[PDB]
């Protein structure tokens, strides 16, 4: 099914996204009835909410990444030593 | 502490609507010109929603920062800045059922 | 400073008074100076007579006959300046004279009723409304006539159209269907036109033979003869086709209005509408519209010839009868007078609406005036026009020229709703007719293109809203000194010739002559020439006509220059261009900038304040001067005096200079010494570089006066008061306030200083129960009072120059309800040319000042004279505006000759004249050099090397002669300031007229840290000592989104504005030396949860696995 | 004149709502509860410390319904209300 | 460096009897060129006062 | 914006939008066709 | 609910609808208490419906008027969740921003690509909190209060203060934006550089990206506050890192007029 | 590298190519006056004529700069990447060719003139017709700036 | 541009990863004192009227600098998030 761009957008899986279109009541309603979930996939949706952009720094690929000084790296080595009992 | 990955609209049972609420709005009494202070149990009530004032009580029972999470005696006031007030919700107890015109029209 | 003028076409007749449009429109509007006896009516008196015989006859009791005699005004309430100082309108009082008769004896006449006030016009052409000088634009629309349109949908034949207006005036469209059925559309009604013809008196016999002989199409008329056998039976037959449940007997009832009285009429008997019918078709028109009252059975003046011409066009050739919309003889201009009179008419009829209703509650006899008359509807109507109408505006009076150009502006977009922002294609386009009539240049940039366009210099509106450009008759091949202002349509009848056509007194020279038959460019012979152009100024506006080498300038950047002159700022050291078009004098003249002697005479006295003269006729006159006055958009408009004690003078000679006038010439900027080369990246993409020397010799320096105002409103908590003793203020802050708490004249005021002290009582009202007693108990008036004063806003002021108080016991003032007094403090500043400012030449070189060089290291001539400004050459090839280059060349010559010039627009100065003058100049820039003791610089040689190698000078010649050559081409040797080495290539330099625009860097530079925030929406604003934050728009968001700028974006949408808890955390944490407390929950999110919950929606937040999640910070618990 | 609605086009009637234009000042709005607390109590202390006829007169005449000296007295001379009113205030302010 | 005129309180004034506005005058003043004959002199206040 | 491969979590959507929208300002009224596509 | 200019108050339209519904519902209750003739109770119940429909959504049934004068539909909850501002839309369509400024731009050729020049005063105000901190680190002020009073007025500003500002700036960057922001290079981040004067100075090479020429054109400027905001700002957003367009792999910071004419 | 007037160099070949097109147009005029050329073909042939004359003089001035003054500021800027469209240069030095009517039909008479010398009053007024159509198109570009980009973002943000 | 940026894009699979690493490093660089660092010995960042970027101007630059050495370790889920902060506050004073 091939559609026009505006039509393509106007008809999304997400509701949050759809409440940014001159039609809100209807879609609000629709997705209220059906107990519809907004997985927070895209940007528009995520930004209507004051939440952290799912792209740049906000990618779960990257969000969680840790950094350590060797000094404190061997420090966590000690944590599993003391775990042995008596 | 816990992440938030999903949000969902449902329709709400009136028992949930009461659950959400703190107290029931009684009087159509905003605030008297004399005291820019909350009229009886009117729309802008301190017990129901929280204190207009910064950290102070409605009744002046408690007035400081020290008891930040506690609730007051003769009017029920758990304390913080403007925000607690803009965040707490009340409820009207409807006599006869009425209909959510969204579902109607 | 001697003026050579170039080119001689003898522009035979002078400009019109360029304000005439407003002044004469509002003269013709209100026959005020002339007795009501005087025969012409149109405008007010006609709008009167139109409504006036008020016939409320018989529905119970009547015999109301209220009629018009006279009207008068005479006395304006207050002086003009008084009308500005106090916030009053400049008006005259209107009371007309009346007599209501009865069905019985006699007729009570109450002379006057001051039904409504009516504004006046200043000499110069503007109005004063709310205390504020305003101006009424003109308007364009389709002139009420008879028009013939190709069938839009159907590709074949034509539809007539009968267009009336004022809006009330029915719209009729006469189309002929291939089916044969002559269809006819009123109010969406479609029917054989014949039904209507019958009502007029046309029987089917005389019709077909005497009208439609020549077309067989007449058979499309006579089909339904069954109905068209009966005359007045048809009137009822038609009456049917409006069907509200009408009385089918009511005979002449609807046919009354589309006959005579109220509906299709044009203003007055003779030429109002009749011209548009008479010309396009028909022959004459007795009566205003087709009508009859005296016999009851109706006459069409109109309906036969209209159809007759629809035949005449559908078939063959009377002429060629299709009508153009946009042709400016089939389109019309609404002068001020007429527009105001249209509103005056609809107001007067609001009154005629109320008075009918007073004919019912009216006693019997006791009625004479106020029973019938209230000002209220008329007053409300006129007032509504002048102060709320789309077509009144703040006077564009940045400088004289600006206001003038505003006065003669012309708009499409009618408050009546003529045109709308959506459509523009063919509407905006210039049309053949705009020749000599409308400027092709003056339309503004951006959205408003072709909608607002100013009229030509020589153009002038005739009795009826038509523009008329002049031409001069030529007789065979003999040219007349006799001139005819022709209508647009009338223009096309003739063969007109160009003004640049060679002469010998009255005689053409060239057998090949350039000339225009309607529209098209035609090469033609001397005999065939019927008319010729007057001069090439007539083609353009006034602004556009002040550009001297316009001939060599792309119309696109010419528009930029024309519009740019509007925004010039009046400079304390103002100068009239080294090279002019000649109109500068007439522009300061016709604008009321300056002051000119009224007769020959002598001068008696000359203050900075006023001038006094002794005339021939015995008179001695004082003229006071506008010492230092503020203008709508800030600029100072003082008049300076130019005459001495005991100097004789000539009629029309000047006495004092206007705002931006230099010895009575239009002075919008200065003449600076420009070199036009690139510079070490300091004149980049249009940026401009400056010699500090311009500041030392206060050049591009302009005054500016802001104006602050505050009220002492009166309150529920008790009255506010203007005083010195504000409470919590340090003595230091009060030093400059007078005893009343108003800052004292001539004190330097910083943003944050007090201008006016004002004290309000403590808010939350007067607490009767306990406090009332306290008032008695304790020193009554011992309450509490906080300070709510007037502070110089961030941005700035300068020094206080003038205070105004409008105090209670209000001695001629209309203070608002609640308002006790008001105070205004006027604050001025001298604004030198800082970096970031805007400068631009007449030829449309927009640029910013981007670097101020010290005199020492900027490009100087051989003799130690440096240039003042440095324009990038790269600004020229794109923007084809070689005018400025020719200005610079002529300027160069004018520098050393010590003279200024006039190059009339298309009768310009040609290349060799220029060259000869430059030669003249070389013998001054150089002839001296040799005798003074000095031949050539080794540098001069070394650049002449490269010059001939480049092909500029001709090898084999003496450096003297080579330098002459190089000079004449516009260029001279230039030395770097900083190295003293020469510039490896010669460089054009000269005098250029360049101006300082309204866009200085005060109105412009803001920078917010922290401050106020709006109450519903928590995004910031400013007030006391805080600017307001810039808008971070959706596209800006997209920008961030493209980048990884997740956090930066969140911040922008959170800490930096809206989220309160977050931003507070942010500030406090910054003060700590911590990073920033972004997270927790976003404002928008919790707010959209609860705001969603307020309609009964259960919106809940879930974990990775679908689980509950407390967004509300441990506050959700009950 | 009543309280005006929070949303109205301001200035140029384009898109401004009159909540846009108004900043914020103070949250606590103090000196209310504490002041009344001291106020009414001290007021009442001295209220009680003089003869109740005099106190109560313009106690409730000025502070429990409305504004009147013509109508002031239950039933004595205008002179006597005037008199004891003033003298009461006087002794109340500064006790000798 | 600086000027002061009896009845003038700021540079944007006009004096009675006097063609030139106080700006025209301070501009006409900047043209003043004055030799000190003694290099101890850091400054000098000149006085003008004339009538008629 | 570099010439190395695309880095995960780059919002290519928006970038592509912009990069097509911006030159739209250069398309004569051309543009109607870009819309009609 | 609030106090504006004296004895006037101002009210969110929703409260008059909520009072409308309190009114109706209460009168209903006491209409059942005080005995119950059907048509009257119905009339009340109908009123009740009507006013719920009101506070939820006007103009889906002909709309409630505040007292004939401002005959304009009162703002219903729905109207808040849709409109011009409409909660949903405004978060995107975007806010006013604290740390931000604006000025005319001016070519700053003797910058690096690296950099942008901006007016002293502007820089001062922009990093003011930070600057206060800096003044506290050094003996310039005892605590912030003093620092604050120190900077309110323009003639005051001491040299060492400036040196502290410079100290604050160090290697931080600010973001620069030009009006119609059509692709992402409509905004770039630069190292700020104090300059004499009153306008922002721009490196000519990226007059390409921001379609800006120096003839009145203004640009806004924002601070990024977090170490994170800063990190993105200089790593991905700095001009000197954004050399080729993402539209076409062509380079975007290329030689423009003057440079070319020279070389 | 500045810009005098004389840096705008009119080639000697202009007046030539002008002569040529002048009489050749005269030819087309007899040739229609005789009946051989239909009213239409006449027109298309005039247009053809000037289209060619124009292109010719353009390449001709570029030949001039290329051969005689290869450091001519105008031509330097033009052939560098500094500033210049040869279409424009054509207008400054050589001639701006045929202006069209509002409608679309190009004019019968073209603009013989250069900017370097007097554009006549009428050549100017004919010029204007097209000029304001250009300015208008650009303004109708401004009106809705991120329109397309908007729709695209709505489709693509995810 | 900024010191050795190509070398830093070379250090990671995603451009944005670098940003996250640098950010978090500067964060802890500030939070748990400033003696968090792995490189001070001799010649590290510096400023100009005294000389001390050797105490505390710009934190993220410090991050980029450290990261330019193979001294630090970055990785998706190296260490349990809680015992991390425990260990950081326990080893380094400066509060």
């Amino acid at each position: 099914l091939l559609m026009g761009v505006t039509k393509s957008a106007l008809s999304t899986k997400s509701w949050l996204s759809a409440a940014s279109f001159q039609n809100t009541t209807h879609v609000l309603t629709e997705a209220a009835i059906a107990g519809k979930k907004d997985e927070l996939i895209g940007l528009k949706e995520n930004v209507i909410l004051g939440r952290l952009i799912p792209a740049g720094t906000g990618s779960d690929f990257v969000r969680f990444t840790q950094v350590v000084d060797q000094k404190t790296l061997k420090a966590i080595e000690e944590a599993r030593k003391e775990a042995v009992e008596a | 502490k816990k992440e938030v990955r999903k949000v969902r609209i449902a329709l709400a049972s009136p028992e949930k609507i009461r659950s959400w609420s703190y107290g029931e709005v009684e009087k159509p009494e905003t605030i008297n010109y004399r005291t820019l202070k909350p009229e009886r149990d009117g729309l802008f009530d301190e017990r129901i929603f929280g204190p207009i004032k910064d950290y102070e009580c409605a009744c002046g029972k408690y007035k400081r920062q020290r008891f930040e999470g506690k609730v007051c005696e003769r009017c029920g006031v758990e304390v913080t800045k403007s925000i607690v007030r803009r965040y707490r919700m009340g409820h009207i107890e409807l006599a006869t059922p009425a209909a959510h015109i969204w579902f109607v029209k | 400073m001697e003026i050579k003028r170039f080119g001689r076409i003898r522009e035979v007749i002078p400009l019109p008074p360029l304000t005439e449009i407003q002044v004469e429109s509002y003269r013709r509007a209100l026959q005020a100076d002339v007795p009501p006896e005087k025969r012409e009516n149109v405008g007010i008196q006609a709008a009167f007579r139109e409504t006036f015989p008020i016939e409320e006859e018989d529905k119970g009791k009547g015999g109301l006959v209220l009629d018009f005699l006279e009207y008068r005004l005479g006395e304006p309430p207050f002086p003009q300046d008084e009308c500005r100082e106090k916030d009053l309108t400049y008006q005259a009082p209107l009371y007309a004279r009346l007599q209501l008769i009865h069905k019985d004896t006699g007729l009570i006449k109450e002379d006057e009723v001051f039904l409504g006030h009516i504004p006046l016009m200043t000499e110069d052409g503007s109005f004063i409304i709310n205390g504020a000088d305003r101006v009424i634009v003109s308007q364009i629309h389709r002139s009420p006539g008879v028009y013939f349109t190709p069938d839009p949908a159907r590709p074949g034949r034509y539809i007539a159209s009968i267009i009336p207006l004022p809006k009330r005036g029915p719209w009729i469209d006469l189309e002929v269907e291939p089916n044969g059925v002559v269809s006819m559309k009123v109010n969406k009604r479609k029917f054989p036109l014949v039904l209507l013809l019958r009502v007029l008196g046309y029987d089917q016999e005389t019709l077909a033979r005497e009208l439609g002989a020549y077309g067989e199409l007449v058979q499309g008329l006579m089909d339904e003869s069954v109905f068209a056998m009966r005359p007045e039976e048809a009137l009822i037959r038609l009456f049917t086709l409006l069907r509200p449940g009408d009385p089918p007997k009511r005979d002449k009832a609807v046919a009354y209005v589309y006959g005579l009285i109220a509906d299709p009429r044009r203003y007055d008997l003779g030429e109002a509408g009749r011209y548009k019918a008479e010309e396009k078709l028909g022959i004459r028109l007795s009566g205003r519209t087709l009508a009859r009252f005296e016999d009851g059975e109706f006459k069409d003046e109109v309906f036969l010839p209209t159809l007759r011409y629809l035949f005449a066009l559908t078939a063959g050739v009377p002429g060629h009868e299709v009508d153009d919309i946009d042709h400016l003889g089939n389109r019309r201009i609404r002068t001020v007078g007429e527009l105001m009179t249209d509103q005056f008419r609809v107001g007067l009829a609001r009154l005629a609406r109320g008075v009918r209703e007073r004919m019912l509650m009216g006693s019997e006899d006791s009625l004479t005036p106020a029973k019938l008359v209230n000002s209220r509807p008329l007053e409300a109507a006129i007032r509504e026009f002048f102060s709320r109408s789309q077509l009144s505006q703040f006077k564009d009076e940045t400088n004289p020229l600006s206001s003038l150009r505003h006065k003669r502006r012309i708009s499409a977009l009618g408050p009546g709703g003529l045109t709308r922002e959506r459509a523009g294609f063919d509407v905006r386009d210039v049309h053949r007719t705009h020749y000599g009539r409308i400027c092709p240049v003056e339309t503004p940039e951006g959205a408003n293109i072709g909608l607002i366009t100013s009229l030509a210099a020589y153009a002038r509106v005739d009795e009826l809203g038509f523009i008329r450009t002049p031409y001069r008759r030529v007789v065979g091949g003999v040219v007349t000194d006799e001139v005819v202002y022709m209508t647009a349509t009338e223009e096309d009848r003739y063969t007109i010739a160009q003004a640049n056509t060679p002469l010998e007194g009255n005689r053409i020279a060239a057998e090949r002559v350039v000339a225009r038959r309607k529209g098209e460019p035609v090469i033609v012979s001397p005999e065939e020439v019927e008319f010729m152009d007057v001069s090439p100024k007539q083609v353009f506006s006034v602004n556009t006509n002040l550009i001297p080498f316009l001939e060599h300038d792309d119309a696109n950047r010419a528009l930029m220059g024309s519009n740019m002159q509007t925004q010039a700022v009046p400079l304390i050291r103002a100068q009239a261009p080294v090279v002019m078009t000649g109109l500068e004098e007439r522009v300061v003249r016709d604008s009321l900038a300056a002051l000119y002697a009224e007769e020959d005479g002598e001068v008696a006295k000359v203050d900075g304040n006023r001038i006094v003269v002794r005339y021939e006729d015995g008179r001695l006159v004082e003229y006071p001067l506008r010492r230092f006055y503020r203008s709508n958009q800030g600029t100072a408009l003082d008049q300076r005096p130019r005459v001495v004690v005991g100097q004789r003078v000539r009629k029309g000679d000047l006495l004092a200079d206007g705002p931006a006038s230099e010895n009575g010439f239009l002075a919008l900027g200065q003449n600076v010494l420009v070199a036009i080369m690139p510079f070490d990246g300091y004149n980049f993409e249009d940026a401009i570089v400056i010699s500090e020397e311009l500041l030392k010799r206060d050049f591009y320096t302009s005054i500016h006066i802001e104006r602050y105002e505050i009220e002492a409103r009166d309150t529920k908590l008790g009255p506010e008061r203007i005083t010195r003793d504000i409470p919590h203020l340090s003595e230091a802050a009060l030093r400059d306030l007078d005893e009343e708490g108003v800052v004292r004249i001539g004190a330097e005021v910083k943003p944050g200083d007090i201008l006016v002290g004002r004290t309000s009582f403590k808010g939350e009202s007067e607490p009767t129960p306990e406090e009332r007693l306290l008032r008695s108990i304790f020193g009554e008036k011992a309450r509490d009072v906080k300070d709510t004063s007037l502070r110089v806003p961030p941005g700035e002021g300068g020094i206080v120059v003038r205070t105004v108080r409008l105090r209670r016991g209000d001695p001629g003032v209309e203070l608002k309800p609640g308002v006790r007094e008001v105070v205004r403090v006027y604050v001025a500043q001298k604004r030198k040319l800082q970096v970031g400012d805007k400068l631009a030449n007449r030829h449309g070189n927009k640029g910013v000042v981007a670097k101020i060089l010290p005199v020492e290291d900027m490009p100087h001539l051989p003799d130690g004279t440096p240039v003042d400004v440095i324009l990038n050459p790269l600004g020229v090839p794109s923007r084809m505006n070689l005018g400025q280059i020719l200005e610079t060349h002529l300027g160069l010559a004018g520098y050393f000759l010590g003279q200024r010039y006039i190059s009339p627009i298309f009768d310009g100065a040609k290349e060799p004249e220029i060259k000869e003058l430059l030669a003249q100049a070389f013998e001054v820039y150089f002839g001296k050099r040799k005798g003074e003791g000095f031949g050539v610089d080794k540098r001069e040689v070394e650049v002449l090397r490269r010059a001939e190698k480049l092909g500029l000078v001709t090898p084999g010649k003496t450096p003297e002669e080579q330098l002459k050559e190089l000079f004449l081409q516009g260029k001279v040797v230039l030395y770097d300031g900083r190295t003293g080495e020469p510039i490896e290539g010669p460089i054009v330099v000269g005098q250029m007229f360049i101006m300082k625009l309204y866009h200085m860097v005060e109105d412009k530079m803001h920078a917010r840290s922290t401050g106020p925030y709006s109450l519903i929406t928590q995004q910031p604003l400013g007030g006391k000592a805080q600017f307001g934050g810039q808008r971070f728009g959706e596209m800006e968001v997209w920008a961030l989104e493209a980048y990884g700028a997740a956090h930066t974006l969140q911040e922008m949408l959170t800490l930096k504005s809206d989220d309160i808890e977050g931003r507070n955390a942010a500030y406090e944490a910054i003060i700590k030396g911590e990073d920033v407390p972004e997270p927790s929950v976003p404002e928008s999110f919790r707010v959209l949860v609860k705001e969603l919950q307020a309609l009964a929606l259960d919106v809940q937040t879930l974990d990775e696995k679908d689980n509950p999640v407390d967004i509300f910070e441990g506050l959700a618990s009950k | 004149q009543e309280p005006v609605s929070l949303e109205t086009p301001i200035g140029d009637e384009k898109d401004s709502f009159y909540g846009d234009f108004i900043p914020d000042e103070h949250l606590p709005s103090p000196v209310d509860a504490a002041t009344q607390s001291l106020l009414s109590e001290e007021l009442e202390k001295a209220l009680s410390k003089l003869s109740e006829r005099e106190a109560m007169v313009l106690k409730l005449r000025k502070g429990l319904i409305d504004g009147e000296e013509v109508g002031a007295f239950f039933g004595v001379t205008r002179e006597r209300i005037r008199q004891i009113e003033n003298k009461a205030l006087r002794k109340l302010k500064y006790h000798e | 460096t600086s000027v002061y005129i009896e009845d003038v309180l700021h540079e944007f004034s006009t004096i009675p009897g006097v063609k030139e506005d106080v700006v025209e005058i301070i501009l006409n003043l900047k043209e003043l060129v004055v030799r000190f004959l003694n290099p101890s002199l850091q400054t000098v206040t000149l006085l003008l006062k004339a009538e008629g | 914006s570099m010439a190395r491969p695309v880095s995960i979590g780059e919002a290519v959507g928006i970038v592509a939008a912009q990069s097509i929208g911006e030159p739209g300002t250069q398309l004569t009224m051309g543009l109607p066709r870009v819309i009609e596509l | 609910m609030v106090q504006v200019d004296g004895g006037r108050f101002a009210t969110s339209d929703l409260n008059d609808l909520y009072r409308r519904l309190i009114n109706r519902n209460n009168r209903l209750k006491k209409l059942l208490a005080q005995g119950a003739p059907e048509i009257i109770i119905r009339n009340e119940k109908r009123m009740l419906q009507e006013a719920v429909d009101a506070l939820l959504d006007n103009g889906r049934r002909g709309a409630p008027v505040t007292n004939p004068g401002s005959d304009r539909p009162l703002r219903s909850l729905t109207d808040i969740l849709s409109g011009k501002q409409g909660r949903f839309r405004q978060n995107l369509l975007g806010k006013r921003v604290d740390y931000s400024g604006r000025s005319v731009i001016v070519v700053g050729p003797q910058l690096k690509l690296h950099q942008c020049g901006l007016p002293k005063r502007m820089a001062l105000e922009l990093f003011k909190p930070f600057l206060l901190k800096k003044m506290e680190e050094k003996g310039i002020a005892p605590n912030v209060k003093a620092a604050r009073r120190m900077l309110e007025r323009q003639r005051d500003i001491k040299d060492e203060v400036w040196d502290a500002l410079e100290e604050v700036i160090h290697g931080k960057v600010v973001l620069l934006n030009r009006a119609p922001t059509l692709h992402r290079l409509g905004i770039q981040a630069f190292q700020p550089v104090l300059v004499e004067g009153q306008s922002i100075q721009l490196h000519p090479l990226v007059c390409e990206a921001f379609n800006a020429d120096f003839d009145g054109d203004q640009m806004a400027v924002h601070v990024p506050l977090s170490s994170f905001a800063q990190a993105e700002a200089r790593i991905q957003m700095l001009s000197a890192h954004n050399l080729l367009s993402p539209a076409s792999g062509e380079p975007l910071a290329k030689p423009s007029r003057d440079i070319i004419l020279g070389l | 590298i500045t810009i005098g007037i004389d840096d705008a160099v009119i080639p000697e070949e202009k007046k030539q190519y002008l002569e040529e097109a002048d009489r050749k147009l005269l030819q087309i005029e007899q040739a229609y006056e005789m009946g051989f050329l239909t009213d239409r073909e006449r027109y298309d042939q005039i247009l053809q004529l000037w289209t060619e004359t124009t292109e010719k003089v353009t390449q001709a001035v570029f030949k001039n700069f290329e051969e005689n003054y290869p450091f001519n500021p105008l031509y330097v800027m033009a052939q560098s990447g500094a500033r210049g469209n040869p279409q424009q240069i054509r207008q400054l030095c050589g001639l701006r060719g045929l202006m069209q009517k509002p409608s679309g039909e190009t004019f019968e008479v073209p603009v013989r003139s250069s900017f370097r010398e007097g554009l006549t009053v009428l050549e100017y007024f004919i010029s204007s017709h097209g000029a304001r159509k250009g300015g208008a198109d650009t303004a109708l570009r401004t009106a809705d700036s991120g329109y397309l980009t908007r729709k695209l973002v709505d489709v693509t943000h995810e | 541009a900024e010191p050795g940026i190509d070398k830093l894009f070379g250090m990671v699979d995603s451009k944005y990863r670098l940003t996250v690493v640098v950010a978090k490093r500067a964060q802890q660089l500030l939070r748990h004192g400033f003696k968090n660092t792995v490189l001070e010995p001799e010649e590290r960042p510096k400023m100009q009227t005294l000389e001390g970027l050797f105490d505390d101007p710009n934190a993220e630059t410090w991050a980029m600098k450290e990261l330019l050495t193979g001294r630090l370790v970055f990785g998706e889920n190296l260490v349990p998030e809680d015992r991390l902060q425990k260990e950081m506050e326990r080893i380094y004073p400066g509060e």
